[PDB]
């Protein structure tokens, strides 16, 4: 039942998948380096992650299809507000489960929840963070679902600030419909059963995520020695 | 309140 214009999606969001994720982690070497031994030592070098993350984010929702008919308000507004939630999908191709760390091809870049805590995040994100990574892992997730689900949690249409929320929903729908589709006919049981849902709760824990995020980010960045350390995309993009 | 490198980087 996948029509073909489902599979051009599919298509595409494959396509914009390998062109914005670098699984050797190359760049990596161009942030400021970490450092693990009170100060907040991997600030310098998880800002840069984050900071080249988010451009990375930008250039696949550009390419998702219709998201370029939205107008540029709205673009905004999407990415601002799923940016953070994007990042936490995205980085559990890294994360593994045999230690509960994010392995990025090298003991360097290898993280696990001491780094985020000397970036100044606390366990009532880290607790909620971790369970997240596993749940979604444990999915087994199709590289095809991986990608309908980040450009469906970035073209939400209940997102603050919307104006033509009619459209990001028409958007969005084609979208799910691709996903749901796709589970149908192309991910076999047992493994499907209540497939969808499972990534429909994905995203609410995502909200629940981003909430917990964005309140540390703005203790962590109102002290002005730590806000030295962001990038001046982090400051546009999570908030100044 | 403007996004400059969002939107620059948005084309
Ligand atoms: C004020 C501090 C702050 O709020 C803002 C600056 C801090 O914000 C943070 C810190 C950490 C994280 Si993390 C889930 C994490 C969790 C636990 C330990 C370390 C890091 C993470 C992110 C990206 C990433 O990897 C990028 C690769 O996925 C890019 C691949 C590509 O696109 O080519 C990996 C592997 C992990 C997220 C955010 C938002």
């Amino acid at each position: 039942k996948l029509s073909e214009e489902q599979q051009h999606i599919i298509a595409i969001l494959l396509d914009a998948h390998h062109k914005t994720y670098d699984p050797t982690y190359a760049d990596f070497r161009d942030f400021r380096p970490p450092v693990r031994m009170s100060p907040l030592s991997m600030l310098p070098h998880l800002a840069d992650l984050v900071s080249y993350s988010i451009q990375k984010v930008i250039g696949f929702a550009k390419m998702i299809p219709g998201f370029r008919d939205l107008t540029s308000d709205d673009q905004i507004v999407l990415l601002k507000s799923s940016a953070i939630e994007v990042i936490m999908l995205r980085s559990n191709q890294s994360f593994t489960m045999d230690d509960m760390s994010w392995d990025c091809g090298s003991q360097d870049y290898k993280y696990d929840v001491t780094d985020v805590s000397k970036a100044g995040h606390t366990l009532e994100l880290i607790e909620p963070l971790i369970k997240f990574q596993v749940g979604l892992k444990k999915l087994n997730l199709h590289e095809e679902e991986h990608v309908l689900l980040m450009a469906i949690c970035i073209v939400s249409p209940d997102r603050p600030g919307v104006q033509d929320a009619k459209l990001v929903e028409a958007i969005q729908d084609r979208l799910s419909n691709t996903l749901q589709t796709y589970i149908r006919c192309r991910h076999p049981p047992p493994g499907s059963h209540q497939l969808y849902a499972k990534m429909i709760q994905k995203l609410a824990d995502l909200r629940s995520l981003n909430e917990e995020h964005s309140k540390q980010y703005r203790s962590l960045s109102f002290q002005p020695e730590n806000s030295m350390k962001l990038t001046p995309l982090v400051l546009e993009v999570f908030g100044n | 309140k403007n996004h400059p490198m969002l939107m620059n980087l948005l084309k």
